[PDB]
C-alpha cells in the first residue's frame, strides 16, 4: 500500500479598536461530513476556534 | 471553549475509550428487531448489551468516588 | 368589577399523503417518500386521508 | 405486509422443496376412490401417502427444536 | 400529545419490527378454528404462535435490562 | 392567591411539566388492564408505562435533596 | 473499524473455533429438504443439529457468567 | 365513614372491581366438575377459569409491591 | 520496585497463592473451543471456571473491609 | 446592525478498495490488507466501491 496527502487552511481574523483601548475578538466553528452509507445516518465534525 | 471540568475529563475518557459501542448497539438492535427469532442475532445482541450495562456502571461509580474525594478535602479549608 | 372573556375558532384539514414501494425482479428496489428498509415484494401503498 | 421470519423461513423451505407433493397426493386419493382394488392405484397411494407423512413430521421437529434453540439464548439476556 | 419516554421508544421498535405479526396470527387462528383437522392449517399456526412467544419475550427482556440501568445511575446522585 | 413557589418548587416544576400526560397515561393503562388482565398487548403497554413513572418520581426527589444541601451549606457560614 | 470489548473475545472465541458448522447445517438442511425420506441425510442432519444446539449453549452461558463476574467487582468501588 | 383505605388499598381494590364475578365462576366451575371429574366440557372450562384466575392474582400483588417501593423511595429523603 | 501499599501487598497475596488458574482457565477454554461437545471438556472447565468465580469475589471483598478498617481510623486524627 | 453569512462548499471522492483473504488446500492461508486476518475459510475477496 501506498498513499500520499496534501492540507492548505488560510484564516484572517479582522477587528476594529480604538487607540489606547483594550479590545478582543473571539470565534468557534464546526464543520460536517457526511458518512458513507446513508441509510447507516451518522456524521463525523469537528471545531475550530480562535482568540 | 466551553469549561469542563476534572470529572468532566474522568468521565469523557470512558466516552472516548469505548469508540463506537453508542452506535453498535443501536444498529443490533434494530437488526435484532427486523428478525426477532436468528441465533446469530440473539447471539450477538446478548454481547454488545452486556458490554454497555458495565460500562455505564463503571463509569457512573468511579465519578462519585472522586467527587467524596474533593469534598472531604474542601471541608477542611474551614 | 366586570371581567368579560370572549374566543371565536375557526380549523379546517383536507386532503391526502402518499407513499409505497415496489421491488423489480427482486434485483432493483425502489421505494416512495419511505424514511425505513422495506420488505420486497413491493407493490404495496399506502393514501392517508384526512377530512 | 407479507412479514416472515426465520421460522417461516425454515418451514417455507420444505414446503417449497417438495415441489409437488400436496397436490400429487391430492390426485392419486381421488384417482383410487373412483375405483378402488386396483393393485397399480392402491401401489402408488401407499407411497405418497407414506412419505407426505415423514415430510410432515420432519418440518414439525425441526421447527420446535429451532424454537427452543432461541428461546433458551433469550433466557441469558438478564 | 403521544409523550414516549426512551423505554417507550425502545418498546415501540419490535412493534414496527414485525411489520404484520399481530395481525397474522389472529387470522390464521380464526381460520383453523373452522377446521381443526386440516394439517395445512396446523403447520402455518405453529410458525405463527412460536414467533408470537418469541417476539413478547424478547421485548419484556430487554425493557426489563434498560430499567435497571436507569436506576443505577439516579441512584449516585447523592 | 396563587402558591409562592421557592427555587426548590422550580426545580421539581420542571419534572411536572416536562412528563406533560405521563401522570394521567399511567392510569387509564390501568384501569384497562384491570379490565382484562389476561391480554399482552395490555401487559406489554403497561410494563412500560409503570416503569416510566418510577424512574420519573426517583430522580425528581433525589435532585431536589441535592440543591437543599447546597443552600445548607451556605447558609452555614454566615455565622 | 471493529470495537470489541472482553466479552465479545470471550463469544468470537467459539466462532473462530466451530470453522464451518454454520454453513454446514444450512446445506445439510437445504439438500434433506429435496428428500426428506432419505435416511442417509436424516442420519448426518440428526448430527450438525446437535453440534449446533451445544454450541449456542455453551457460547451463552459462558458470556452471562463473566457478566456476573464484572459486575460483581464494579459494585465495590462505590 | 367506610373502612379507612389508602391508596395502595385503593389500587388493590381495583382489579377486584375489575373482575366483576370470577371470584365466584372459579368456585361454581370447581363444584361443577367436582361433581363429575370425568367429563370433558366440565374440564375444558375449569382450565380456562384456573388460569386467569392465577395471572389475576399473581399481577395484582406485583403491582402492590413496585407502589410500595416507590414511596419508601421518597420518604427516605424527607431525613 | 514500583511503590507498592498494604493494600496491593493483600491483592497480590491472592494472584500468588494460585500460581496457575490465571491461564489454566484460558488453556481450557481453548480446548473446549474446538470440540464443545466433549463431555471430558466440559467437566473440567466446569471446574476451573468455578474456582475462578470463587478466587476474584473473595478477593474484591478482602480488599474493601481493609479499606473500611482505615477510612475509620484516619476519621478521628482530627 | 448587519450581519451577514456566506459558505460554499465541494466534495468528491472515487475510486476502489480492495482486501481479503483465502484458505489453500488447507496447505496455507493467504491474506491481503486485512489488518489482523479474519482468516475467512474457503475463499472471496471483496472490492469496495463508491463514488
Amino acid at each position: 500500500l501506498e498513499e500520499k496527502k496534501q492540507a492548505t487552511v488560510v484564516s484572517r481574523p479582522v477587528l476594529l479598536t480604538q487607540e489606547n483601548v483594550p479590545a478582543i475578538f473571539d470565534n468557534n466553528r464546526t464543520f460536517y461530513t457526511k458518512l458513507i452509507g446513508e441509510r447507516n445516518v451518522a456524521l463525523e465534525h469537528v471545531t475550530y476556534g480562535t482568540m | 471553549t466551553p469549561w469542563s471540568g476534572y470529572l468532566d475529563d474522568v468521565s469523557a475518557k470512558f466516552d472516548t475509550g469505548v469508540d463506537n459501542l453508542q452506535t453498535q448497539v443501536t444498529e443490533a438492535l434494530d437488526k435484532l428487531a427486523a428478525k426477532p427469532s436468528d441465533p446469530a442475532l440473539l447471539a450477538a445482541y446478548q454481547s454488545k448489551l452486556s458490554e454497555y450495562n458495565l460500562y455505564r456502571n463503571a463509569q457512573s461509580n468511579t465519578v462519585k468516588v472522586f467527587k467524596d474525594i474533593d469534598a472531604a478535602i474542601i471541608q477542611n479549608f474551614r | 368589577l366586570w371581567i368579560v372573556d370572549l374566543n371565536k375558532s375557526d380549523l379546517e384539514r383536507l386532503g391526502t399523503s402518499w407513499s409505497g414501494s415496489i421491488t423489480i425482479g427482486d434485483k432493483l428496489g425502489v421505494s416512495l417518500n419511505q424514511s425505513s428498509i422495506s420488505t420486497l415484494d413491493g407493490s404495496r401503498f399506502i393514501a392517508a386521508v384526512n377530512a
